[PDB]
RNA sequence: AGUCGAUCCUAAGGGUCGGGGGAACCCCGACAGAUAGCGCGUUUCGCGCGUACUCCGAAAGGGAAUCGGGUUAAAAUUCCUGAACCGGGACGUGGCGGUUGACGGCAACGUUAGGAAGUCCGGAGACGUCGGCGGGGGCCUCGGGAAGAGUUAUCUUUUCU
RNA sequence: GUCCGGUGCGCCCCCGGCGGCCCUUGAAAAUCCGGAGGACCGAGUGCCGUCCACGCCCGGUCGUACUCAUAACCGCAUCAG
RNA sequence: AGGAUUGGCUCUGAGGGCUGG
RNA sequence: GCCAACUCAGAACUGGUACGGACAAGGGGAAUCCGACUGUUUAAUUAAAACAAAGCAUUGCGAUGGUCCCUGCGGAUGUUU
């Protein structure tokens, strides 16, 4: 039953002073740093998280350091609104329009006949 | 009155409940009359009137939410929406425009 | 009534194209074997013209009147009717067998990108020229 | 001989409000041409809890009117608003609750709520939890309305002042008991550092002038002057009356 | 570390100027050949001797190699 | 089984202070805890969040309300009054 | 010691310009005000944006990157060997697009590449406490195979590593 | 030779998803990623771009021994604190 | 408040998972 | 057919009635006084009935204001109503 001490100078059990227990080839346990859990890419419409995007660091993002395909989603608002949102966009801008073109015609025909 | 009817066509037409069944049935000109909530979301029913206004399809507002369709209909659920098919025994298309 | 027919527009909803517009080519009510779900055949715009004024020279005018299209089977659900209507005429160009080989596929575009860009430089069709702004 | 707790009260310093976890002041846009002539559209995106209020504040978002950019505003959200709905600030907007109007546009007997004292200030009045202003009559000769105020004061205030439509939200938290020591530590923690609070009467002379003596009591009457000095000022200040009604 | 599949794509690799060295460990059940270039370290795997043989007759004349 | 004769919710006070305050506070105990019709989505799944603060899990849509329920009674006095004064300036 | 820290960021707060006080040592502290400057193209000049602190403040908050194996009398994630990663700079080869700015999937979305300037918007960083349940890594634990060791007056295909 | 299996309200750590509590709702910034828009921009056997792969060069200053305690800190000490 | 039991040994019964039509 | 875990409940037999065999681990009851309770306090003679507390009541105050700090200038309450 091995006993572990911190690989730095670091000695107090902060959230960004976690580890995890590996068996090395040489026969011995020893600690290795791990980075904080990380919510990925959130869509602010629905709350919920954009789909397609690992969970990382915001440093793990770094284009030098992950794939354009892995940071990216092929559509409009793609990576920032969720499908069923950028739908429900796209569906209130065109019903909206055709309203306001309906007002319009609405009042220029009022306005004929008055 | 409007409650009447209904059950009247519940129990002897033809119809379908909910959002995807109506807009289905006004793609397929199946449906003959729509029937929305007052609780339908905005967008929703913006958009189940200009499918009904494309298809030629008149579209009455119910006057309750969708919980008060649900009982209406005789069904335990919401019903946000429905599509009359066709009425059996019932006089909804005739008498409403 | 039937409004899901050829040379209607529509706006794409899903996909990699959701918010183009298209137009209808060929309505399958009924599906097919393959596709059981009502669905249909479209050429929408991947790229819509850029807007041409009298100060740009005709090389500039020329070049923001370019058009780029794309053919694709869509879902009845993935797609918004709308009222406008699309009079180009694209049955002997853009086709279901289109779609078999990229080869068809492309000089299919190319074919439907040349008469929509005649259509628009034309003057008619203005909004289903413009893009959706959302 | 020693300073009294009210007299180290202004000094600061253990006395000062805890602000770190409070969203920023709650107010009105400032009044513009918009708001003055027509109305403005704005969309509540949030309803948030602010550390130290009762009443919740709403985040509105509006559409710069002369800017490309996004407008954010804080209000003292009314009771009934809710995320999504449209806010219209101007003297032109509708008479709905969570609207923002000058008050020469509201009728009255109307409910309004975070009502301007000087035009364009931005909201002074009747902000807390369940509190609310009554318009009461208007007069067009010298552009000034008269309100009711929570604490049942009249006031006369210029006519462009601007005031929500309804009541501030969160109403009825006095009414439920404590019942404990920690539920009022949890609320003053976040407050200000005013409590517990030791009586004049337990502490020793040196600091306080109800101090000392054998037994328990103030020994001259709790009534001071309104001109006493501080450090002598303590009890019921220049009370008209004492006692039951 | 990583691993090329092809001998083809491991004769590509070593043929290129910044391929240093070639080791070849002899195992029981396949022979590896290792390659050192500047940023990686490319090891291929042959299951059969033979082929093995033939890879090592095959390689330029002007990598060295060396035997594990 | 019958757990309490009366005492319901406030029984986690067990027999501190006093037995007036655990029925004062009870209504608001149950009324801040209970699920709320919400008139967006017609579902009782209105919930609160913080003092004055009621979310719906179904819908998303977030409401202004009561420190402890969801509408004051107050609320719908100042709507119908609201209401009656647009309607006089509309006409 | 490019990889562990300081160094960078900002927290409560601290120190300040101007202004206002002050006999003065000094006091308040962005509050009385022509802010620092920032982007594009260049005859280095022009154009466009520009809300009065670009300062200090955490070897436990946030945060670019390293792992075995070995080595000293005394140092090591720092030395040795091997194998990786991060930041910055400059080019060359090959590949990719031109329907000038890719392709596929009905869709969720996938593929190593696959235009773009002022301007604007979202997210991550980013967060309390308690209770149950579930997953992963390490440890503990039981059996078999083989290697060594302990007991063996008697028993022990068993005890230990 | 470093092999093949079992087991669990077991213990330490990390994670996921629910539920309870608040008149308590439980930091900021640096930094990074994505998106809306499209002014402007290129050629025919070469041009314009390219967050792709491979290849090339560089990476400053200071701390780093040791104790961390019934004798390496404080308590006048090799002090049962 | 007030009462009874508790060791060792040899048993009995109950409370599960995977695979196969 | 192949595996799997420790929980529970019974029945014989048996010992000098020993058996939660060490360890571990409430004494109980009938009343009076004070303080409701949890919490806090005279570091080094007082832990209490003293302080605080929720609850109850009173007083001032609508910002050109109430209370308070400051030599002055200006400040705290105040990101407040
Ligand atoms: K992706
Ligand atoms: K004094
Ligand atoms: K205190
Ligand atoms: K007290
Ligand atoms: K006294
Ligand atoms: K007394
Ligand atoms: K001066
Ligand atoms: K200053
Ligand atoms: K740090
Ligand atoms: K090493
Ligand atoms: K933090
Ligand atoms: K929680
Ligand atoms: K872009
Ligand atoms: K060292
Ligand atoms: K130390
Ligand atoms: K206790
Ligand atoms: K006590
Ligand atoms: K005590
Ligand atoms: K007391
Ligand atoms: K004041
Ligand atoms: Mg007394
Ligand atoms: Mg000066
Ligand atoms: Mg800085
Ligand atoms: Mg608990
Ligand atoms: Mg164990
Ligand atoms: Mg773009
Ligand atoms: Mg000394
Ligand atoms: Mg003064
Ligand atoms: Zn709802």
């Amino acid at each position: 039953v091995q006993r572990l001490t911190y690989r730095k100078r670091h000695s107090y059990a902060t959230k960004s002073n976690q580890h995890r227990v590996v068996k090395t080839p040489g026969g011995k346990l020893i600690y290795q740093s791990t980075k904080k859990r990380a919510s990925g890419p959130k869509c602010p419409v629905t709350g919920k998280r954009i789909q397609g995007i690992p969970h990382l660091r915001p440093t793990e993002y770094k284009r030098s350091r992950l794939s354009r395909n892995r940071r990216t989603v092929n559509r409009a608002y793609g990576g920032v609104l969720s499908g069923s949102a950028v739908r429900e966009r796209i569906i209130r801008a065109f019903l909206v329009e055709e309203q306001k073109i309906v007002k319009k015609v609405l009042k220029i025909q009022k306005a004929k006949e008055k | 009155s409007i409650n009447n009817r209904l059950a009247l066509v519940m129990k002897s037409g033809k119809y379908s409940l909910g959002y995807k069944t109506v807009l289905k049935t006004l793609r397929s000109s199946k449906g003959k009359l729509i029937l929305i909530s007052n609780n339908c979301p905005p967008l929703r029913k913006s958009e189940i009137e200009y499918y009904a206004m494309l298809a030629k399809v008149g579209v009455h507002h119910f006057n309750g939410n969708n919980v008060d369709l649900g009982t209406a209909c005789g069904k335990y659920f919401r019903v946000s929406c429905l599509s009359i098919i066709d009425p059996g025994d019932s006089d909804i298309i005739k008498s409403l425009p | 009534v039937k409004f899901l027919k050829p040379n209607k527009a529509v706006i794409i909803l899903q996909g990699k194209y959701a918010g183009r517009k298209a137009v209808i080519i060929r309505a399958f009510d009924e599906g097919t074997r393959d596709r059981p779900y009502g669905h249909c055949l479209v050429a929408g715009i991947s790229k819509y013209p850029k807007k041409v004024i009298r100060k740009d020279s005709a090389k500039k005018q020329a070049k923001k009147s370019r058009v780029k299209t794309f053919i694709k089977l869509v879902n009845y659900n993935h797609i918004m009717p709308t009222r406008y209507t699309l009079d180009v005429d694209l049955k002997d160009v853009v086709n279901v067998d289109v779609l078999q080989s990229r080869d068809k596929k492309v000089t299919a575009a190319k074919e439907a990108k040349a008469r929509l860009e005649e259509r628009f430089k034309t003057g008619k069709n203005r909004w289903f020229f413009t893009k959706l702004r959302f | 001989g020693r300073v009294i707790r009210a007299q180290r009260k202004g000094a600061g310093s253990v006395f000062k409000s805890h602000t770190h976890h409070r969203k920023g002041p709650a107010k009105f846009r400032s009044l513009d041409y918009g708001e003055r002539n027509g109305y403005l559209k704005g969309v509540v995106s949030e309803i948030i809890h602010d550390p130290g209020r009762g009443a919740p504040l709403a985040r509105v978002t509006f559409r710069h009117p002369f800017r490309y950019k996004h407008q954010k505003e804080l209000f003292v959200a009314a009771e009934g608003m809710y995320t999504g709905q449209f806010i219209y600030c101007g003297k032109k907007a509708n008479l709905m609750v969570g609207n923002v109007l000058a008050l020469r546009s509201i009728p009255e007997g109307a409910v309004v709520c975070n009502v301007e004292h000087k035009v364009g200030d931005r909201g002074v009045f009747a902000r807390c939890s369940g509190d609310y202003a009554i318009v009461i009559s208007h007069n067009p000769d010298n552009g000034t309305t008269r309100i009711k105020l929570p604490s049942g004061a009249k006031k006369i205030v210029p006519s462009g002042c601007r005031a929500m439509i309804g009541q501030v939200a969160g109403g009825g938290r006095t009414e439920k008991p404590m019942l404990k020591a920690g539920n009022a530590y949890h609320k003053y923690r976040v407050k200000r550092n005013c409590w517990p609070k030791v009586r004049g009467v337990a502490m020793n002379p040196v600091e306080h002038p109800h101090g000392g003596g054998n037994h328990q009591h103030i020994g001259h009457a709790s009534t001071v002057r309104r001109d006493a000095p501080p450090g002598q000022k303590v009890g019921l200040i220049a009370a008209r009356r004492t006692g039951r009604l | 570390p990583k691993q090329i599949h092809e001998i083809k794509d491991f004769l590509l690799t070593a043929r290129r100027k910044d391929a240093r060295t070639v080791k070849i460990k002899k195992n029981k059940d396949m022979v590896k050949f290792k390659v050192r270039c500047s940023k990686y370290l490319y090891t291929l795997c042959v299951s059969d001797f033979e082929k093995a043989d033939k890879l090592k007759q095959s390689l330029p004349p002007g990598l060295s190699v060396q035997d594990l | 089984t019958k757990r309490t004769k009366k005492a319901g919710i406030v029984g986690k006070y067990g027999t501190r202070y006093g037995a007036s305050l655990r029925k004062q506070i009870k209504k608001m105990e149950v009324s801040q805890h209970s699920k709320y019709f919400c008139e967006f989505c017609g579902k009782y799944a209105v919930k609160r969040k913080a003092v004055g603060i009621w979310g719906c899990k179904d819908c998303g849509k977030v409401k202004a309300g009561g420190a402890y329920t969801l509408n004051t009674a107050s609320a719908v006095t100042v709507r119908s009054t609201i209401r009656r004064l647009r309607e006089q300036t509309e006409s």
